[PDB]
C-alpha cells in the first residue's frame, strides 16, 4: 500500500537525533490519497516522532 | 551475521563499496580479500557469511 512504501521509509531515514528514532511511538495515517497539485510526483507525507 | 551502517560520504568517504577482508588463517597473517558488498544509502546491509 501507501502505508509501507511511505511510512516505513519514514522510520527508516532519521534525522538530528543521531541514527536511530527506533522504538518509538508515531501517529500516522490510516488511508492517505491524492488531493490536488500539479502533477502526482511521489508526494509529502510525514510521520510524527 | 554482519550489519554495516548506513553509507556516510563523511565517514566511508568517495566510495560506496566496501571489501570485506579475511586474516588471521592458514599460514598468512596478512589481509585476503574475501569478500566485496556496496553499501545502502537508505538502510543498513545484512549478510551473513
Amino acid at each position: 500500500n501507501v502505508i509501507r512504501n511511505k511510512q516505513i521509509s519514514a522510520m527508516k531515514l532519521t534525522g538530528v537525533d543521531g541514527k536511530s528514532q527506533y522504538g518509538n511511538a508515531f501517529i500516522i495515517a490510516n488511508t492517505v490519497k491524492h488531493y490536488g497539485g500539479y502533477s502526482d510526483l511521489g508526494g509529502p507525507i510525514t510521520v510524527y516522532n | 551475521n554482519f550489519v554495516l551502517p548506513k553509507y556516510d560520504p563523511a565517514e566511508h568517504g568517495d566510495e560506496r563499496w566496501f571489501k570485506i577482508h579475511i586474516g588471521n588463517v592458514g599460514g598468512n597473517t596478512g589481509r585476503q580479500p574475501y569478500y566485496s558488498g556496496m553499501l545502502s544509502d537508505t538502510s543498513e546491509t545484512s549478510m551473513t557469511l
